[PDB]
């Protein structure tokens, strides 16, 4: 749920200096949370052990 | 004789570096 | 003709060619978009202030060359096959070729008195990131290598295209496919044998196999000078070192064994004969200490020394091959230099190299293309000469990688 | 993927907001105990799904994990033997079927392991560098011992402290020897705040 | 084959010529010490050849040494379950694929 995609805003000039900001405003929503899962603790090592 | 050698630095060329130009790449990777 | 062809030089055809415009050639590279501080602000609220990372890198232009000539009478009389000028110029250029690619391999630029500056470039082997080096300890290679390989090049945001390999490494990972043949019953007369792979499919993009004739494995010694302006031979003395970080130990069986030593002297001519040879006896308790390598330069020499090529034997065995090369300190008579072995290169192995060979990652720039030249006539010999200026360059150091110590028993 | 709303002290309301990692329930979790990805893992995962009303499509993994389940099918490979001159070689899983459909699979780059520890700060607006005291703990349902080898060895344990503008320096490390009887029980932590700290601090992360 | 143009009294020149036996050059051996030929070997020979500058295209062999290369063969045939009445067995290899090329 996005308020407001990425955009650019400028800052006022208190110097010889040029600046902006980017912002972006929103969250994620998840509305079934147990139609996902997750493993944990995976090994692998693809650069692994020659020994 | 005159040579050109392989200094960098601008203020250490001397004989036949002080007529080299700059040659710099113009895309950046 | 017993020699080789145009057909057989692969890696000098398939590089990038680009111009050159002076002898240092300069580019910039982009490192980081900013460093890593959290984004989360907070309602009207001023968030910090990123900074990116530039580099700027330079290169510097070689030079190579080889003079022929032919004298006066030769070219009055007869010949058979033809004209001899034409003649010496396609061998010149051959011989020209053979040295190209194999500098592009085999090239460092930091052999000279002091380490300064030398007369070669750098190659493949020195300018690959040291990180995306992978050391197989004496063994065959196998596919999981390969994906191995892949992974290290694709986590640096990478695609790998290309393998380059000896063929003997190519015969032996070819032969591990023959256990995988299968014949259906009802057979017929006549079969067709042998499997020889020539792609790779990886989790992160595919390769392709590219045998190599020029590319060997470690030099062994030649108890004959390769030119008569190398410099004198000197002495060596090896004793055990006192380091804490000596590979020696990785080997199958463990390290402890006996080794023997040996040094050549070389310049920009030739390489020098063999200097004594030396035997070297590893405890146990040893195979995390070094050798201590002491070398003196020779006397007398009629020409100066600039770096010094190390041999070493397999263990407990009885011939010698190339592990080490570096530069000498000084070129003075009687000078001593130091040198550590800490065993990072085995004896009688292999290396193969792989990455993503487009122009965005390796190029090679010339200041001028080769060309020939004529000389003064100082008597009634006809001469002349060839050159090439130049230099390869890899902007992306880790979009690339290698594999060393590899172990194959094709040829024997 | 990484997100947390709740690292306000109090455990109140943060800055963040909550990833794939906190939304997801927990009871819908597989441990692999330190062990490489199966196949039977993903019928496990599926399954894990179903019995929900829901129907799997993705799945999204590391790149090492995915070469790592690719490498298994090596030795699966024949040959016919009229042999053509030259071959490609080379297995690569695009996708999975299970008993409640077919999964694909999407390697990705920015999904990585648990970060190694940085001894240096990520920012100058990062809060100062605490003390750390462990010891054995007194619980009786810890997870040592579910590693191939036992819980019985030596630990590291260290900390950081944390805001919303950078990590902190690590703290001292503690070593913590741990026996085969113990491995029920847990480790307790002690943590201390610092005692001059220039920014505030927020919540900690423990490094093993 | 076996030609030989040195067999006149104190090595001097004979009658005969030279076989191939002969002007093969004493590098390009392979000793087998009485044992079988594998296939390995075959790569290992197209090796040879190959750091040489050349492309194999032959392999001359006697008949027995033909009929001992099928041994190997023997333990990779398969059938489908569907059998037939009465099957056809044995392996003839007349051509091999090395790094180097074909080789009849």
């Amino acid at each position: 749920k996005q308020l407001t995609p990425m955009m650019k805003m400028d800052l006022a000039t208190l110097g010889p200096v040029i600046r902006w900001m980017i912002l972006m405003y929103g969250v994620p929503v998840m509305y079934a949370p147990k139609k996902f899962m997750k493993y944990t603790n995976i090994k692998a090592d693809v650069p692994g052990y020659i020994g | 004789a005159l040579e050109a050698g392989h200094t960098v630095n601008p203020l250490d060329l001397e004989g036949g570096g002080a007529f080299r130009v700059e040659s710099l790449e113009r895309s950046l990777h | 003709n017993l020699s080789f062809t145009d057909q057989h030089i692969k890696f000098w055809k398939k590089i990038p060619k680009q111009k050159a415009y002076s002898t240092v050639e300069q580019y910039g590279q982009l490192l980081d978009y900013g460093r890593s501080q959290g984004a989360f602000v907070g309602e009207g609220v001023l968030p910090d202030t990123n900074d990116s990372t530039y580099a700027r890198k330079a290169a510097f232009v070689k030079f190579l060359g080889t003079t022929r000539e032919v004298t006066h009478p030769m070219t009055l009389v007869n010949s058979a096959f033809g004209n001899v000028i034409a003649r010496q110029n396609k061998d010149g250029i051959l011989w020209m070729l053979k040295q190209i690619e194999q500098a592009l391999f085999w090239g460092d630029s930091k052999l000279a008195p002091g380490g300064q500056e030398g007369l070669q470039f750098d190659g493949i082997n020195k300018m690959i990131d040291p990180e995306n080096t992978i050391d197989l300890k004496g063994n065959y290679l196998e596919e999981k290598h390969i994906n191995w390989g892949s992974q290290l090049i694709l986590q640096n945001y990478g695609t790998p295209t290309d393998l380059m390999l000896p063929f003997e490494v190519m015969g032996q990972f070819s032969q591990e496919f023959f256990p995988k043949e299968r014949v259906i019953m009802p057979t017929n007369d006549g079969y067709q044998a042998g499997v020889v792979v020539n792609k790779f499919m990886t989790h992160g993009g595919e390769v392709d196999f590219t045998p190599n004739l020029f590319l060997n494995k470690t030099t062994p010694l030649n108890m004959n000078a390769s030119s008569q302006k190398a410099p004198a031979p000197g002495t060596l003395a090896a004793e055990i070192g006192t380091a804490n970080d000596a590979e020696f130990g990785k080997q199958t069986g463990g390290g402890a064994g006996v080794y023997k030593y040996a040094v050549t002297f070389n310049n920009s001519h030739g390489e020098s004969v063999p200097s004594n040879i030396v035997d070297v006896t590893i405890a146990n308790e040893d195979v995390a200490k070094g050798v201590k390598l002491t070398i003196t330069n020779p006397v007398s020499t009629a020409f100066p020394v600039e770096y010094i090529k190390v041999y070493r034997s397999e263990k407990d065995g009885q011939r010698l091959y190339e592990v080490a090369k570096f530069a000498v300190t000084t070129d003075n008579s009687g000078g001593v230099t130091e040198h550590t072995d800490k065993c990072e290169i085995l004896a009688n192995t292999y290396t193969a190299f792989m990455g993503e060979m487009s122009e965005e990652v390796i190029a090679f720039k010339q200041l001028t293309p080769m060309m020939k030249m004529d000389l003064a006539t100082l008597g009634p010999v006809i001469r002349w000469m060839i050159l090439m200026y130049g230099v390869p360059v890899m902007y992306a150091p880790k979009k690339f990688m290698k594999y060393t110590n590899i172990k194959a028993d094709v040829p024997g």
